[PDB]
């Protein structure tokens, strides 16, 4: 070390506070004041506004959000889409509960979980398959080949549906990429495209309904950002 | 001191190390900064331990081969579907389909999971899973009789009684799923370009037998609120003993698409 | 038991256990691989390692380089269409063709995975006379300027003597920045996820054919399980139609071998490679 | 005695062991007195015992890449300084500007000490230390920022309250050092050709994200006495987990003098 | 803390210690180096053993000697400025130019310092035809005499046959009185601190081109310290400007390296190495 | 490191082992999935143990 004999200036270590992320490190003086000796009223006395819970910002991404709300008739067969396809995790954290989240963070690494619920009254027949592609921006080449033919989407990882069994059905995707993490200030490399296809027909007029629920688990958030980009 | 050496043992030199060798050594010349730099293996990168390259890992997959239907005008013991033992199938209606001109058209049939991992490969061996569904209610009902005939076909005078079978009464079950041993008089059965409509007793040396989902029953369902016909959903898993041998084929060259 | 009302045989299921046997008795016979074979077979990371030949460098001139992208080798080759015009009737026939282009043990794996990690091992064969042959990687993009050097002062050589060694192999390492790399085509642009390599293999004296076949390194490693390919059936190989000025083979292939015979196939009038937007 | 000898191991020779590697073996010829005759290691030639030759001291040695000004006319917010986080810059005015006729005159942007070291590479990875100093009295005074934007760029919209950043009271102080660690999905970031007037946006490759050093405040001063303009001088220092990876690259050229 | 009026980060802190991290926390993340890249990078000690090509031997006549300084191959070579006249408009152009020669790894790494203290190592590359190498040192100066011998009977002599081994490997050690010598050229007569050491590369038949790449031996080591040293961009290579005879290339290179295709830029007209006295 | 070398033993080269000799090495190419790929020894494969070749 370059040694430094100093007896003119004080090596002011206090006056620096940091507050979370914030570092003031300040000269001359720092003042703080207020009313004194504070004290907090009972739980009893407010918290009619709380639930007794705390929610973190790691809840919020393990919370399911509904994505899809629709329907699918007799009409569509064998090998062709019930429902829209979904980019993991862009056609989910879009939506204004995590978006407003995942704000002030760099990137996610967590394993997303896409459920969907199916309506069936008992006389109702088919099935339905729900798979996903991984990484659908990296290779665009065999993304719809790999999903447009039910047997070539099954054997990549998939998750099937009884239409007169399952009224439940989750499909666990863990996270997958060249990279760490998934940079959230740009959108960039994808780990999945789920898509949903249909493996037998209906059996009768009365079409089935369908929700997609997205949410969340083994959540790894990055460093805080600002996360603006030009344009 | 610089003496003299003793002659060594009498050598012989190649050109190359043999390309057709898994192990052993390479004689090539590393562009890193060392030899015999190397990146470690890392596993579960896909998020699972399973090491997805693992050939037992693949062979496990189960995938739809064929489509048919069970119906109010099925007589019994009419046959449902008929298949001889063997991995290696067609993707139904995946086929790769392009356009040559401005009205004509070519179809490549595309290869079954099982059928792409043996191509490379001369011989199998080992149990097969076969997986029906049937998409359908409870209040559907129906009997099949899935029988394994080992060596033979099923033809006139082929009683199924003489062989392995279930009878499955399908009022409130819906899948069906066995594992159909490997008996054959050979301890590996060849590798082959698939055919469904063949016979057992051709492509004798790339099948074991055939097997038979027959049904024991019309399909028994009230008009007014159910359907009259139930798809039968046929998948192929590849068992657990599942063994591969010979890799000097190819049945099915693997090309990359452009993009558009 | 073989059946009920739960799904009898899912994939994560299937992964780990098998239903019960038809005999409800114990299925499985024993492993002897070993004993027939004479070689066991278990995992697709040791067949890689075979090494068959991939393309061939004929069009350019006499020339003393060639360079070429590595992770394009990993891919299999592009798919052609091929116009074959009848020189005396003048109507179209319509086959396939590998442009001066083939497959490897490595392209039949590699195509059934997403990302790729480790070395590629590459051998060349070339014509008579030539004395050396030479290697160097460079990175394709000098970040952020317009243009690549023509040269470089610290990048990797490595010569092998073709008339006392007469394959030259090489090992290219894995340099990217990323834990497991991309091999395929994208039109990612804001940051990258393949590392982009080229390979540049001269010859003293300068020479006309090239001749690579390609192989996995020992620290090869695909990640993502994503299906099986496009392919084309092997027996359309020798399948072929007739008609004034020779054949027409269904599936077109070059020389790309230098030690497989020439096809007796004539040559096409236009080329179009599948896209993925051709499929139907 | 004198009989015969088994056949020994296949062999396969080159013209050359392989230039690329560092280590190993090498063929040469020794034309000294006795084969692999070398000089011992002899350390602190230099008079410390700090190896000169090892990346791990060379990476730490601070260097001026780029002067600003703060006055009296700064306005509050404004950005004295702003520039993507990667090692590589260019040298301000050291410059290699020879003349080549009587009248015609050219400059080659020079290398930093960081951008010469990594030249030879491709990647690197590691925090870097950046380094302010302010050219003032005890009777100036101002606040800046320091926000490390890891991720994003500097521009509209972008609030610095998100980001680690450190406010520093300039009124008895006036130097200021942080190492900026290393924030990326990639775990190496492309070294490249520096560029100071490009965002992170683009570069996006290269670079980790954005450092910004902004005012707070106009600066304080009286007139008769002190100046109004006060020099904002930056070092860049090499943090202490720099590595640096993949040697298939030159950015640089280096080439030696003449005298005269 | 970060700030404050002691100097916050010195030459001599700054070897040994970082400041606090802006996070006030630990701001590092583990090498994984070797975990992607397969291999370690510590010390340009090891990296200098990696072999390029320095220069090459084209303007002598088929002689069967090339004599030359080993020290100069530590420098990286001279920079010289080319001037291009136009055949047809007669107006100049001007561009940089190494003449018959290149910078290597060892280059990269020897500008940084002062003194060096070790063997160089000589790769030769040959044209056809040639069957044999020789390598032999000698003084240079039989000091006090105002000429030097022409032969020598006890200095070292190796042998290396190309049509068997095509490169010709040969290392030269370090003859000189001092503990750590210089390389660069200086006005010191007084006595010496270089050991000024000749090389005679022979070929039997003889022939006219010698293409040399030179490495670290073993024992090289650098000792102080001194800069970076006046660099070009290596992106300049391929920029250039058209005029009526061809291209007039920024950066001009010979093919010093009998791998690398010959650029095609026109032959200049006069050629001045840039001095330490052009500098502005 | 990479240090020189020290000579090694003359040695001298045939373009095949010999072909007269029924032990000591070969120098064939393996066309199998790995070198030195064989078939165990299975006896009584004719119903005795026997050695039908001896």
């Amino acid at each position: 070390m370059a040694e430094q004999i100093n007896e003119n200036y004080e090596n002011k270590q206090q006056l620096v506070e940091q507050t979370e992320i914030t570092t003031f490190e300040n000269d001359l003086i720092v003042l703080e004041d207020g009313p004194q000796m504070e004290e907090s009223l009972p739980f009893a006395f407010h918290g009619q506004h709380t639930d007794n819970r705390q929610h973190t910002v790691v809840n919020f991404l393990q919370r399911p959000q509904v994505i899809f709300d629709s329907s699918w008739a007799s009409d569509v067969p064998r090998n062709k889409q019930f429902m829209d396809s979904i980019m993991i995790p862009d056609d989910i954290i879009s939506f204004p509960m995590f978006a407003e989240k995942l704000k002030g963070f760099s990137s996610l690494r967590a394993t997303a979980v896409i459920t969907v619920q199916f309506q069936t009254q008992p006389f109702q027949a088919g099935r339905v398959m729900l798979g996903s592609f991984p990484l659908p921006t990296l290779n665009p080449t065999r993304v719809k080949f790999a999903t447009n033919h039910v047997s070539r989407l099954m054997l990549l990882n998939h998750v099937q549906c009884d239409i007169a069994k399952e009224t439940e059905v989750s499909l666990r995707i863990p996270f997958v990429s060249p990279y760490n993490s998934y940079d959230l200030v740009s959108k960039r490399f994808p780990w999945a495209k789920v898509v949903g296809l249909v493996y037998s027909p209906l059996t009768t007029t009365i079409p089935v309904d369908f929700i997609v629920y997205g949410h969340f688990e083994d959540v790894e958030l990055g460093c805080p950002t600002s996360g603006m980009l030009a344009q | 001191s610089k003496p003299l050496l003793p002659i060594a043992n009498p050598t012989v030199l190649r050109p190359a190390n043999t390309f057709a060798i898994t192990d052993t050594n390479d004689m090539s010349h590393s562009l890193a900064l060392s030899n015999d730099t190397n990146v470690p293996f890392v596993k579960a990168l896909d998020g699972s331990g399973l090491d997805e390259m693992s050939f037992d890992y693949l062979k496990k997959i189960p995938q739809f081969i064929q489509s048919k239907f069970f119906t109010t005008t099925t007589k019994p013991q009419e046959v449902l579907f008929q298949t001889k033992v063997m991995p290696h199938y067609f993707v139904p209606g995946g086929d790769v389909t392009v356009a040559m001109d401005k009205d004509i058209t070519r179809t490549i049939w595309q290869p079954s999971h099982l059928a792409y991992i043996t191509s490379m490969f001369k011989y199998w061996t080992g149990s097969l899973v076969y997986t029906f569904k049937f998409v359908k209610t409870d209040y559907h009902s129906g009997r099949v009789e899935v029988s394994f005939h080992p060596f033979s076909d099923y033809t006139t005078g082929t009683y199924s009684d003489y062989t392995y079978r279930i009878i499955v009464d399908l009022r409130e079950k819906s899948e069906f799923s066995v594992t159909i041993p490997f008996i054959s008089p050979v301890p590996y059965k060849r590798i082959s370009r698939p055919d469904w409509d063949k016979p057992y007793s051709k492509y004798a040396h790339a099948s074991t037998g055939t097997l038979v989902l027959k049904a024991l029953t019309s399909l028994k369902a009230t008009n007014t609120v159910v359907s009259n016909s139930v798809e039968i959903l046929i998948e192929v898993n590849a068992g657990d003993d599942f063994n591969v041998i010979a890799p000097i084929e190819n049945i099915f060259f693997p090309f990359s698409l452009s993009p558009g | 038991s073989n059946s009920g009302t739960e799904q009898q045989n899912p994939r994560g299921s299937s992964l780990l256990t098998d239903p019960e046997s038809i005999t409800k008795s114990d299925p499985y016979n024993p492993n002897i691989s070993l004993l027939i074979s004479g070689e066991v077979f278990t995992n697709f990371r040791n067949l890689i390692k075979r090494v068959n030949f991939r393309k061939a460098t004929t069009l350019n001139g006499k020339r003393i380089s060639d360079t070429f992208d590595i992770n394009s080798l990993i891919e299999a080759p592009r798919l052609d269409i091929a116009q074959y015009v009848d020189t005396e009737t003048k109507e179209a026939k319509y086959g396939f063709s590998y442009f001066w282009s083939a497959p490897t043990t490595l392209n039949i794996v590699a195509e059934m995975y997403a990302l790729y990690r480790g070395g590629v091992r590459v051998k060349v064969v070339t014509e008579k006379g030539v004395d050396f042959v030479r290697a160097t990687v460079s990175p394709q993009q000098t970040y952020g300027s317009d243009v690549a050097p023509t040269t470089h002062i610290s990048t990797p050589l490595a010569i092998e003597q073709i008339p006392i060694k007469g394959v030259a192999e090489f090992q290219i390492p894995y340099y990217a920045p990323c834990l497991s790399s991309s091999f395929r085509a994208n039109s990612e642009t804001f940051y990258y996820s393949s590392g982009r390599n080229n390979l540049d293999i001269a010859t003293s004296p300068p020479s006309i054919n090239r001749y690579y076949a390609v192989g996995a390194g020992d620290d090869m490693d695909f990640s993502i399980f994503i299906g099986t390919p496009p392919c084309i059936h092997a027996s359309q190989t020798a399948q072929f139609t007739k008609i004034k000025q020779g054949k027409v083979y269904d599936l077109r292939y070059d020389q790309y071998d230098p030690f497989r015979e020439v096809q007796d196939g004539t040559a096409f009038l236009n080329a179009r490679s599948i896209e993925d937007s051709d499929l139907l």
